[PDB]
DNA sequence: TCGAGAATCCCGGTGCCGAGGCCGCTCAATTGGTCGTAGACAGCTCTAGCACCGCTTAAACGCACGTACGCGCTGTCCCCCGCGTTTTAACCGCCAAGGGGATTACTCCCTAGTCTCCAGGCACGTGTCAGATATATACATCCGA
DNA sequence: TCGGATGTATATATCTGACACGTGCCTGGAGACTAGGGAGTAATCCCCTTGGCGGTTAAAACGCGGGGGACAGCGCGTACGTGCGTTTAAGCGGTGCTAGAGCTGTCTACGACCAATTGAGCGGCCTCGGCACCGGGATTCTCGA
């Protein structure tokens, strides 16, 4: 059978990290799925968008930081920010 | 000048007519109701007003009744007992009192064509086309009895007859009319089809009979005939048209039909411009071995015009929402050409004289289309009458089933052309548009066949 | 083929009380058909269009849930 | 025994608010998605799946629906609805 | 109401007869005579149409239709079928018969 | 060779930053893409994953139940202005309604 | 003294700017409240014209839509008279407010 | 920086009347000015952002055209 | 080499063939744009370019001007059915608006 | 200066096909350009989700049927059709 | 209905500025081969969609009552419209500075592209425990006396 | 306004199927290295944005009178909600067949990729006529008799 991946097993990684002794029915986890599909195209979009704007042929972080602020709402985007910020300053640590 | 005679004068200097006193024959059409004057004169349609194929089935119950081939039951139609086209059906002979068929050659003794007209025998390519009707009724009889064998005559007479009309409504109102009015105006005045509308009139209006005549401007002045491999057929190649008027000896005498329906299909026609109005075979040579001298078309165009007391240019151009001129400088603007306005002027003398037909066919074409904004105007709402106003329109629902619908909107002219008759070579899509040869042109092998099998009980 | 009816008034009703309707009128079921009637025909015209770009001759969920995304009605639980 | 009208009206309000089944029967459903995709092709089949995202999708639009048409009846301080309210939302909405 | 009566009657069920074959012609305008009830604009001499004078329908023919045959331009989009079905469909439509 | 580290485990998340990558270069975005992008979008991904489902839990265990269904994170959306406003045209399947009754219907 | 009676100027003004394509707020308060507006987010700002321009012709077609949408809900409640309540819900009913 | 005030009866009245308005209460006016605002801080801020992306100082046409498509709102003449 | 010919004269169109190649190719669309796919597109954009220019010329031209100005192009796009459905969610600068007043209103 | 290239030589050779005596001003050239590029724009994009859905590399003349199809409303859609068709076929005869 | 007063509309001047047509270059489009992979076939398997059939039984469908709500129909009054008189600042026209978009060089870094290998993530198989399903009970609420 | 009836939440047993792990394996991600071009600097250029002033006048502000909608109150009747009994297909099972969706293999023809050439389109420049206002009257609509 040809191989389907999907965000399952990071979803639940994230729901144990989050609630120990929760769990989540299969409807839930596809729901989660295409929650998890539709705001990375939507993110990747903008990002693509932005840089055909600029005449620039990368997408960088910049990009995306721009596009998440574009599309997330309020405080949310805000928060978002600083999550992709701290990660990219420790991936250049390592 | 007694009735029933409104005969042309002939003005002086006449190119052709060099005796002022002569008389171009011609008859006023039959009144609704004669006999009265306070009620204004109307004329009669001898036809019904659908696209339901009445050109081969007839109008009338005796002349119907007479066309099929009763001596049998399996409901097919009449065909020629003397003559075949390599053993393929011909239109039966007709007997008239005064036939013109045998006027145009005394030998041959070959007399006119019967059909559901009485005019099916003008040229040879009107019967090659009622010809070619004919052989597809009688094919789509034989292959309805062979898949149904409890079917009678008269079931499968009418079911072919009812396929053939919604044959001839898929094919005008698919490929006919887009290339008549353009995208624009079959946009405007044919919208989608939405459902059966009994308030709708689809009477054929007075003013469509002449409003219809632009045809006449893409008449060739020549008759082409090509071999199997579309090259000029010997002998007589281009046949003048002044010689072939009402001569059906040139189609049972002269290797039948293929060789007519192959010109039609690869020849361009003749394009309509504004210095170029019609051609001098039909405006100086019309039925010229029939009658005494030779007709005028366009003269009879707008003599008739006069005759039904139609109004004038200007009359239909408010009725259709267009600007309506007033001097030589507005008539300039709306035919984009001067030299013609001050021509139209100087005859007339004011817009609201010009005659429906020479203002139709003086305006410049739209775009993609064949007529002007006015002739447009007045074809998309008598054909969208038409369509909306019948119970029997193959799109309504209830007149043929969904498989059905679906088998049907699959047929093509050249589809039928290279099933009923010899030739194997024909156009592509849209027959209608296409004219080089070989550019365009298919083998018809790939072309699929109507599926019938739809229709078994 | 009077599959319009099928949608019968109690569900009519039904649907309605999910919205938070108290009373309704008796005139409301027969525009309630036509105005579903309007959305399926919509969604079911663009997913058999992707159905037959496609080659295929069953409608999968995946297109109608394209479809859904066309109209800008995005649903979650099906496909991805 | 009889309550007064209104009453039973709230109770169906409160007990399909807190449900999360579809109000629609599946098999007449079914029936007039394939009536319907009829019009368009010919001997079409349907996933299960791809019937029940229709179903969901027309049920989450119907109850929307009657929600804008609820405050459309009682902005015209009525308490029943009635088609001209739902045609102002639809109007409104941009879907006429 | 199953086939097409071969006389166009009862096509449509508010007016039976109204379609089919031998009768009137609609008027989609009033029509317009030089007398007013049954006269064409020239059946006497003299007499002008809207303040001028009727020309002659051969005259027009003769110097606004007329062009030389050589000067004949083929059309690049369109055969002789489209002519053929032309004729073929209006001979469907309509017939104006007149006396012999 | 050295013994290989997934990228995600360099920058401290759970989400996939190669397959991200690989989906950003196969999407048809950017003639190329950067090193840090597929960093900063799985983070963000993963923001939004654990806000939503922290919200959901909260729900499932206020209903007493020890697992999330779609009714579940239906209500964990609805309740939330900042999640309502990024799914406002976003159709959850079995999620039911939020339960409101208009004040103007109540018995007086 | 001739005088008009009430609507009738009204429904003249309606046909008058119904008619028109213009710009209906003045530019210079328009250009100031855009640049008060913009101060929070930026500071030191500067605008192209277009920019102002473009600005002003959403913002005015904007209106215009809501407007029609709260006259009909007037009309919806037996009323002429255009009220809040009629904005908000226009509003409601399209998302804005929702 | 009261400019919110710029925006006058009058002008209000005007867009009322290209909207087929005839009767006007007298308690639209503020709730229009608030309306106009929120479209305005929106629609601004949108095109501050792109301005900010491309390390300009100056907010471009095409900043506000691209802010406006954003949000479904397509503006033609403009480039 | 023989003499260059346009694909636009090639496929019979005013708009161009090449250009709108170019534009699919380096617009980030797909990994490899088919030869028929920018003559289907141009052929596109051409029909419906003529449809909203001869919609809005018959408007200029009820209002007995020559020149085509924003009004018109908002006249012609409102007053057609298909084309309201397709720019439904589009502002036409000084464009103005289609005159409609309710009959509630009127005297 | 510089080059920026637009859609107006061809836009005026349309009208001038359509309407030869009439002219047109530069707000109702930039509105057309503005036109014809955002109906490129979306109907590009949706034959490039075409192609990604299907799984296929490449944007032919199915994928611009199927999103002019999609996309265009109503009669106006087929006539569209039509035409693009016929552009195909003269370009595949010459 | 009939007349007086405003309002809008239909025609001759009168400039003027923007749309349309003409040159000069240069930078994409076109023409002419090469190549390698994406897609167009054929076969073939097996999954899932369609059809059928019998049984409960929960849903839908008519029918009857009555009550509460939709819908007209007054009546008041106050809030908005029309109009005239003062302010006010928008608008136009003209100058002057300088900030900062916008090209043009040059040169690094950063990303694509290629082997190699080797673990993270699928598919498949299993079992047990959340959760669905009765059953009785007990509060909660409603309508009437 | 204290008692009766209906409805719904609650606690306790029973059973089940689906979710959470375990295991094998394959393929896609990580580790190196190289090569080329995209973008980051810097350094000018000149454009267009901001800031200022002065005069004219059109529009915004204020105030006043009146009339015509907004809103509340009050019947009146009818149509919709609530039960109740009688059809009626919906849902659940188990059974069977086969259409077609998905996978594998081969191969070929079509699109990307180079180089060389040139002409089509863009920028700059005139130039004259369509349009925007001027004057005047003409026609129509509205409101008081
Ligand atoms: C091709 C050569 C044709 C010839 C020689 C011819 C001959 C004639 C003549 C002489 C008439 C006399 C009355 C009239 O002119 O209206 C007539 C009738 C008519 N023709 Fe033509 N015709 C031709 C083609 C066409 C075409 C192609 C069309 C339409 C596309 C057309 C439309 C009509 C109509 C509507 C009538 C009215 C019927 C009648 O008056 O009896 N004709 N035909
Ligand atoms: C000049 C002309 O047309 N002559 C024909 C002749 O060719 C034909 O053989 C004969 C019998 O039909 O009729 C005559
Ligand atoms: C039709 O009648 C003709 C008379 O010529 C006859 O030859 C023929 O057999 C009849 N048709 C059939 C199908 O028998
Ligand atoms: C039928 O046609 C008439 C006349 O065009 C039109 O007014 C009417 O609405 C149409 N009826 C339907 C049901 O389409």
């Amino acid at each position: 059978k040809t191989r389907k991946e999907s965000y399952a097993i990071y979803v639940y990684k994230v729901l144990k990290q989050v609630h120990p002794d929760t769990g989540i029915s299969s409807k839930a986890m596809s729901i989660m799925n295409s929650f998890v599909n539709d705001v990375f195209e939507r993110i990747a979009g903008e990002a693509s968008r932005l840089a055909h704007y600029n005449k620039r042929s990368t997408i960088t972080s910049r990009e995306i930081q721009t596009a998440v602020r574009l599309l997330l709402p309020g405080e949310l985007a805000k928060h978002a920010v600083s999550e992709g910020t701290k990660a990219v300053t420790k991936y250049t640590s390592a | 000048q007694q009735p029933p005679c409104f005969p042309l004068k002939i003005p002086p200097n006449d190119p052709r007519i060099k005796n002022q006193a002569d008389c171009i024959p011609f008859f006023r059409s039959c009144p609704a109701c004669p006999g009265s004057n306070i009620t204004i004169r109307n004329q009669i349609n001898a036809l019904t007003s659908f696209v339901d194929a009445s050109m081969v089935y007839g109008s009338e119950e005796p002349l119907a009744r007479n066309l099929r081939n009763m001596s049998n039951q399996l409901g097919l139609l009449a065909v020629n007992q003397r003559f075949q086209d390599n053993g393929r059906a011909l239109l039966p002979f007709d007997n008239l009192h005064d036939d013109p068929c045998l006027l145009t050659n005394r030998s041959a003794r070959i007399p006119c064509f019967l059909a559901g007209d009485t005019r099916s025998s003008e040229m040879p390519e009107l019967t090659s086309m009622h010809t070619l009707l004919l052989r597809e009724h009688n094919r789509l009889a034989t292959e309805l009895k062979s898949l149904n064998p409890r079917w009678d005559g008269e079931r499968l007479y009418q079911e072919a007859r009812k396929i053939v009309g919604a044959m001839v409504q898929i094919i005008t109102y698919r490929d006919y009319l887009p290339l008549v009015l353009g995208p624009t105006a079959m946009r405007k005045y044919l919208p989608t089809y939405r459902s059966y509308n009994d308030s709708v009139d689809p009477r054929i209006a007075n003013v469509f009979t002449n409003a219809f005549r632009y045809g006449h401007t893409l008449i060739q002045p020549f008759m082409f005939r090509l071999d199997n491999r579309y090259q000029p057929m010997e002998p007589n190649p281009r046949v003048p048209l002044s010689r072939v008027f009402f001569a059906s000896w040139r189609v049972v005498l002269e290797g039948g039909i293929d060789p007519i329906l192959r010109g039609l299909m690869a020849t361009p026609a003749k394009l309509n411009r504004q210095n170029q109005i019609a051609v001098d075979e039909i405006r100086e040579r019309l039925f010229e071995q029939v009658m005494r001298i030779g007709l005028d078309l366009p003269a009879l165009n707008m003599q008739r015009s006069r005759d039904h007391g139609l109004p004038g240019y200007n009359a239909w151009r408010r009725f259709c929402g267009l600007p309506q001129p007033e001097t030589v400088g507005q008539l300039g603007t709306v035919l984009r050409n001067l030299k013609l306005a001050r021509k139209l002027m100087e005859q007339y003398g004011t817009p609201n004289n010009i005659d429906i037909w020479m203002g139709g066919v003086s305006e410049p074409l739209k775009r993609k289309g064949r007529v002007g904004p006015l002739l447009a105007c007045i074809i998309g709402t008598q054909f969208r009458k038409l369509r909306d106003g019948d119970r029997f329109w193959w799109e309504n629902e209830g007149v043929f089933s969904m498989q059905q619908r679906q088998a049907l909107a699959q047929i093509s002219l050249p589809r039928i052309i290279c099933d009923n008759t010899g030739i194997t070579t024909v156009s592509k899509n849209n027959i209608f548009m296409s004219n080089s040869y070989p550019r365009d042109f298919v083998n018809c092998s790939t072309l699929p066949a109507l599926n019938l099998a739809s229709w078994r009980e | 083929r009077d599959n319009i009816q099928g949608i019968t008034k109690p569900a009519i009703r039904r649907l309605a009380r999910r919205g938070g309707v108290k009373r309704i009128s008796g005139l409301i079921y027969e525009e309630t058909r036509g105005v579903l009637k309007v959305f399926l025909e919509n969604v079911i015209r663009d997913a058999v269009t992707y159905t037959e770009h496609a080659k295929r001759k069953t409608v999968t969920a995946m297109d109608v849930v394209y479809a859904l995304k066309r109209q800008g009605r995005t649903l979650y639980g099906f496909g991805g | 025994h009889r309550y007064r009208p209104g009453t039973v009206a709230l109770r169906e309000i409160r007990r399909y608010q807190k449900s999360t089944e579809l109000l629609i029967r599946k098999l007449p459903f079914q029936r007039l998605v394939r009536e319907i995709a009829q019009d368009f092709k010919t001997d079409l089949r349907f996933q299960s799946s791809a019937v029940m995202a229709l179903q969901e999708a027309s049920e989450a639009y119907l109850v929307a629906l009657f929600e804008d048409t609820n405050l459309c009846a009682i902005h015209a301080k009525r308490v029943t609805i009635m088609p001209k309210d739902i045609q102002l939302a639809r109007r409104i909405r941009g879907e006429r | 109401d199953k086939y097409r009566t071969i006389t166009g009657m009862c096509n449509n069920r508010r007016s039976p007869t109204l379609g089919a074959s031998n009768r009137a012609f609609v008027r989609w305008l009033p029509a317009e005579y030089e007398d007013g009830f049954s006269l064409p604009y020239g059946w006497t001499p003299g007499v002008k149409r809207n303040g001028f004078p009727v020309a002659l329908a051969r005259a027009v023919s003769n110097e606004i239709v007329r062009f030389p045959t050589d000067q004949l331009t083929p059309d690049q989009e369109r055969s002789l079928m489209f002519m053929q079905w032309g004729q073929l469909l209006d001979h469907d439509l309509d017939f104006t018969p007149e006396p012999a | 060779r050295a013994k290989a580290k997934t990228r995600s485990s360099r920058a401290g998340l759970q989400f996939p930053v190669g397959r991200v990558h690989r989906l950003l270069r196969k999407g048809n975005y950017a003639e190329r893409v950067g090193a840090g992008a597929p960093v900063y979008l799985a983070a963000v991904l993963e923001y939004l994953t654990a806000e939503i489902l922290e919200l959901a839990g909260n729900a499932a265990r206020d209903n007493k139940k020890t697992r999330i269904i779609p009714r579940h994170l239906q209500l964990a959306v609805r309740n939330d202005e900042e999640l309502n406003k990024l799914l406002g045209r976003v159709t959850i399947a079995q999620g039911g309604v939020l339960p409101n009754i208009q004040s103007v219907l109540l018995p007086k």
